[PDB]
């Protein structure tokens, strides 16, 4: 069985640069080397046919191949697999995630107290949205009455947007109805590259 | 106008049998091959096999040799994928891709069929609306199983500025949230509707957002 | 750099790989226009082949389509009708049937191989080499025999009192009355043009009237010295073998060499439209179709693998080189090649039917 | 028994025997194959009567190909399906309601004879059929008496530069001109002849049905006073054409009821032979007044030939008729 190995698995290009993603093979597979682009929530799309949009080009030919993008666009964010179509069983590469550079954008923080429909049904969850920011590195800390809390916090992240090229994140603070009414102040602070002071968004249930 | 539409997501207990459909359109069915690709949630692409369409000659891989079977129905232009004796490792998304010239590249893929293989009770989701120049609202979908859930804003009217976040597993119960950023001149002057649909429970819930 | 797609219908996947490499080396030979290779293999039935031309080849805007044969002889027809609907040039690589030289049916068809009828060009040259001025032409009464008769008589009148013609319906086994009329016409040199099955019937009846012996010279083509016809062929017969006529890789890399040259010649002209993008919803022809066909037929490629490549008014290949085979002792022996304009003398002995010897003298 | 009818939107048409009527304006190779194959599977059709609204001659090429693969008798009734060019494949059952090139030239010669148009020039391209057209009217003039002085034929090439077509076109020195080429080539030849002052009323251009084609689509490059012999006679209504086509098939079906004792069932499917077909009993059919018999080549024996002239109002005017008693009846 042929093992496809493409390195690196992560690249960060600038809008307008020239990207070159390499794909290596253990055995010689002639030109039967296809390319696929899998975006954020879609199925993979066939890019090139037999190692050869008008911005994607293919070169290389036996064991060493390459996928070139002469001008990267913000819609090029996604995964890129190279498939062996020369011998059975058909095998794919490890993939290479293509992130893109951008201008630093401050996140838009918005905290939401537990809803009445949930408090009237037991349990309380405090959600905190941090949307449209760059870069993706960001720290979020929950504080209840000035005390930092890490227990019972669920975080999820979005992939880089194909049009905005920014990232978004939601942080939910799950407690019990007894523990929620036990306190008063609930803050959702965050420190990012675009912040001289930690961005804080809070609410008082009183 | 070439399209490959697969069947909906499935939920099955370990040891059952699933049958996934894949209907074609826009091209002569018997001139191509039909491949099947499996993809685990975090993992990447794994090729399961391929079945010739003109001659119903399947070609399974070594890993997928035993329990997987490729069916065909040329009269309705549809290929099938049947899996017997399900394990916990069969939980993945299964694509059907058209084989160009029977054994060539995969030039057209389906939307994918998400398969969940576990032994847990399926629970309908709970929806709680989040209320606070630009105003951002929220919608919380809090305990549910299995994974496939579709959340839309205003039945598709609000499609710009929607951030639906991936769910988190929490003892056989998923939970996600969705945000919608709207101008201050479109709320509360305009109505905002959160649509939540769960195909496994066959349930749909709509919760509005009032100050 | 704009994309110019070239279509192909080939036999196996290995031949498609050679097609992509031929296009690949064509881009190395000079820049502003990049060629791309699009190809499929043959389909089970002609309907599915015709639909595959629309869905897989025309849908990718191919300027031309190369067509070769499937493994194990009128298979180019579905490609000819479908792509000829839009006046897309179809280049045949293997087929040699004379029906593809009729532009009333296959207007947009070319060939890197000559039809079976153009073997009369070599027959005419030997009539000049040996100063033969009276020959007997026995052809079958089909589309293949008519063309060999017309091509030969055209070369003679262009300096039909130099040749007599006798025809027979294909599939006939009783050629007794036919050859008897040939013997009664002071026959010496007989030129036969029939299929491998029909030639076998002529050879069997030839041994009945003792026309296999020492008083006759048999001049044939390629089908009449292949298979069962070769088993019953009279000793000392002289047939032809098309050099490289069966390779399919030589004719792939040569057709691409000609198409690449003609594409660059095309884009040196003004007012050029792109080929149709798919069949559905398109009923008008490719506006540049007729022009590009005229550019292809006017193309001259002398550095070809199969020799000089030029096309006649019907798209059939010119300057094709043949092998003059002479059956002696149940084995075909090449006594010379058809250079393409002349007959190059090979220092081997021609053994006439009967046992005596001569050579391709002077 | 079960017959299908496919037509276009032209001539304003809206709808034992089991007729299946449909109308679509897509006539590409894939659309032609799809319609007939989807008609064959889902409806055991024993015959097809087709017509379209285009001048694409290759539609008749596709219908002949489909008829030899599906074993379905197809009758070209109107448009490119009725344009005669390629000979019908012997293993097919595709016939068209049109005339051959030799049948039109006899009418073209009859026009010139009755108006004493003895002196004429010949202008053809390398388009297929030109050597047939030259050879027929040359032997008919050389031995039989319809032309007296025929200038040497002028060969053209519309694909070449205008300067090439212009230099060759000025060699004409006759009042009557026989112009044989495609309708696409005729738009270019007659637009350039106008620049040379060769399309005035002191000249008479006579063109076969390959140039006129549809009596419904008239290009502006056609000069006023263009004389042509066509078989899309607008008085031969499209309603009557399908009645003649159905009559040929139903007669061929009843005539195939006894020689064989059955009607060939439609093929299973185009996508993955008969002992008797309706090939015979169909080339020799008389219906109503005239006989609709065909030839082995595909075209009609007694076609609805007609002589038309292009009025100054960009319209065709019927000023002749040949279908009666093998004679030309001018008005
Ligand atoms: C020519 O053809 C023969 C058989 O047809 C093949 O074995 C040979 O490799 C070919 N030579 C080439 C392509 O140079
Ligand atoms: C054929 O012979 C002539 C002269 O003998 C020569 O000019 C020509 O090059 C030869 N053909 C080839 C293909 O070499
Ligand atoms: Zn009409």
């Amino acid at each position: 069985d042929i093992v496809m190995t493409q390195a690196p698995a992560t690249l960060s290009v600038t809008p307008g640069d020239r990207v070159s993603l390499s794909c290596r093979a253990s055995q010689s597979i002639a030109d039967y080397l296809y390319w696929y682009q899998q975006k954020s929530h879609e199925s993979p799309r066939l890019l090139l046919k037999y190692a050869s949009p008008s911005r994607f080009s293919g070169s290389g030919s036996g064991s060493d191949f390459t996928l070139t993008i002469n001008s990267v666009e913000p819609e090029d964010v996604g995964m890129y697999y190279c498939q062996n179509g020369h011998s059975f069983p058909r095998t794919f590469g490890g993939g290479t995630k293509l992130e893109i550079k951008r201008a630093d954008a401050a996140p838009t923080v918005s905290i939401f107290p537990p809803s009445s429909e949930q408090l009237a049904a037991g349990g309380a969850s405090v959600v905190c949205f941090l949307n449209n920011f760059y870069p993706k590195d960001i720290n979020v800390k929950w504080k209840i009455d000035g005390s930092e809390r890490q227990n019972g916090v669920l975080n999820s992240w979005t992939d880089q947007d194909s049009k905005d090229s920014t990232y978004s994140m939601s942080s939910t603070l799950t407690l019990t109805k007894d523990e929620y009414e036990r306190h008063n102040s609930y803050t959702c602070e965050a420190t990012h590259k675009t912040s001289t002071s930690p961005i804080v968004k809070s609410f008082n249930r009183n | 106008e070439v399209k490959l539409v697969e069947s909906g997501p499935e939920l099955k207990k370990p040891g059952e049998t699933v049958k996934i459909s894949c209907k074609a359109s826009g091209f002569t069915f018997t001139n191509y091959g039909m491949n099947w690709v499996k993809q685990a949630p975090g993992k990447g692409l794994k090729w399961m096999g391929w079945i010739n369409i003109y001659t119903g000659e399947p070609t399974y891989a070594d890993d997928f040799k035993g329990r997987f079977a490729f069916s065909l129905e040329t009269s309705a232009s549809t290929a099938y994928l049947q899996i017997n004796n399900l394990k916990n490792e069969d939980t993945a998304t299964y694509f059907c891709a058209r084989g160009y010239d029977y054994e060539g590249y995969f030039d057209y893929w389906g939307q994918g069929t998400t398969l969940t293989v576990s032994s847990a009770k399926t629970t309908p989701p709970s929806v709680y609306p989040l209320a606070p120049s630009m105003v951002t609202l929220g919608c919380l979908v809090k305990g549910y199983f299995p994974e496939p859930v579709t959340v839309t804003w205003n039945s598709g009217s609000l499609s710009s500025g929607v951030h639906t976040f991936p769910a988190v597993l929490q003892s056989d119960l998923y939970t996600l949230s969705s945000s919608v950023t709207v101008p201050s001149s479109t709320w509360p002057s305009e109505t905002v509707t959160c649509n939540v649909a769960h195909p496994a429970s066959s349930t749909k819930v709509d919760k509005k957002i009032v100050p | 750099p704009k994309i110019v797609n070239i279509g192909a219908v080939l036999s196996t996947k290995k031949h498609e790989q050679i097609f992509r490499e031929a296009v690949n080396q064509a881009n190395k030979r000079h820049r502003k226009i990049q060629l791309q290779a699009t190809s499929v293999t043959h389909r089970p039935n002609a309907i599915q082949m015709a639909l595959s031309v629309c869905e897989d080849l025309i849908s990718s805007q191919v300027y031309a389509i190369l067509v070769s044969h499937p493994p194990a002889h009128l298979t180019p027809t579905p490609i000819s009708y479908t792509a000829g609907f839009y006046r897309i040039p179809v280049i045949g690589l293997t087929t040699r049937m004379s029906i593809y030289s009729d532009k009333s049916i296959h207007l947009s068809f070319l060939r890197t191989v000559p039809p079976y009828s153009h073997q009369a060009l070599v027959w005419f040259e030997m009539m000049r080499l040996f100063n033969w001025n009276h020959v007997i032409l026995i052809v079958s009464d089909d589309h293949e025999g008519r063309a060999a008769q017309k091509k030969l008589e055209t070369l003679l009148e262009g300096k039909p009192k130099a040749d007599k013609v006798l025809q027979f319906e294909p599939g006939t086994k009783n050629l007794t009355a036919l050859l008897l009329e040939a013997k009664e016409l002071e026959a010496r040199v007989i030129i036969l043009s029939a299929s491998e099955d029909d030639a076998t019937a002529v050879y069997k009846s030839a041994a009945m009237l003792d026309m296999t012996g020492a008083g006759y010279v048999w001049l044939v083509g390629e089908r009449e010295i292949s298979g069962s016809a070769l088993r019953y062929a009279p000793d000392g017969i002289i047939g032809l073998q098309l050099i490289n006529g069966k390779n399919e890789s030589a004719h792939i890399s040569d057709a691409v060499a000609v198409v690449a040259q003609a594409i660059h010649e095309l884009f040196e002209m003004e007012n050029i439209t792109d080929p149709p993008r798919g069949c559905v919803g398109n009923t008008n022809i490719w506006k540049t179709g007729p022009l590009f066909k005229r550019v292809l037929m006017s193309s001259k490629y002398p550095d070809g693998v199969t020799g000089r490549i030029e096309f006649n008014e019907d798209g059939d290949r010119k300057f094709a080189q043949y092998s003059i085979m002479n059956l002696q002792n149940r084995k075909l022996v090449q006594v010379g090649i058809f250079n393409g304009s002349y007959i190059i003398q090979n220092d081997r002995k021609i053994i006439w039917p009967g046992g005596e010897t001569e050579g391709t003298l002077v | 028994l079960n017959i299908a009818v496919l037509l276009g939107h032209s001539h304003d048409v809206t709808e034992d025997v089991n007729v299946v009527a449909l109308l679509m304006n897509r006539t590409d190779p894939k659309s032609l194959i799809t319609h007939v194959c989807d008609l064959m599977s889902g409806a055991r059709i024993h015959g097809l009567v087709f017509g379209d609204d285009t001048d694409q001659e290759a539609v008749a090429q596709m219908l002949d190909f489909i008829s030899s693969q599906t074993f379905i008798p197809i009758l070209g009734i109107h448009g490119g399906a009725s344009m005669i060019m390629a000979d019908k494949d012997p293993t097919s059952t595709f016939f068209q309601f049109g005339a051959s090139i030799q049948q039109q030239a006899t009418v073209m010669l009859k026009i010139m004879q009755d108006y004493d148009w003895h002196v004429f020039s010949l202008v053809t391209t390398i388009f297929p059929g030109y050597r047939d057209f030259i050879s027929f009217i040359k032997t008919t003039v050389d031995n039989s008496f319809v032309g007296w002085d025929m200038q040497n034929v002028i060969t053209l090439d519309t694909s070449f530069e205008d300067a090439k077509t212009q230099v060759q076109l000025k060699k004409i020195h006759s009042s009557v001109i026989l112009l044989y080429c495609s309708k696409d080539e005729a738009v270019l030849i007659l637009s350039e002849a106008r620049s040379l002052g060769l399309t005035g009323y002191d000249f008479f251009w006579i063109v076969p049905s390959l140039v006129s084609g549809n009596t419904e689509l008239i290009p502006k490059e056609f000069p006023s006073g263009l004389i042509s012999v066509s078989y899309d006679d607008w008085d031969y209504s499209l309603e009557a054409r399908v009645r003649d086509g159905l009559g040929i098939l139903t007669t061929a079906a009843s005539s195939m009821l006894e020689k064989f004792s059955y009607i060939p069932e439609a093929k299973a499917s185009c996508y993955g032979t008969p002992l008797h077909t309706l090939h015979q009993f169909m080339v020799n059919v008389t219906w109503d007044g005239k006989d609709l018999s065909f030839t082995e080549e595909g075209y009609q024996v007694h076609p609805r030939l007609v002589v038309i002239v292009l009025n100054k109002d960009r319209e065709w005017e019927k000023v002749g008729k040949w279908e009666n008693q093998t004679l030309s009846l001018r008005h």
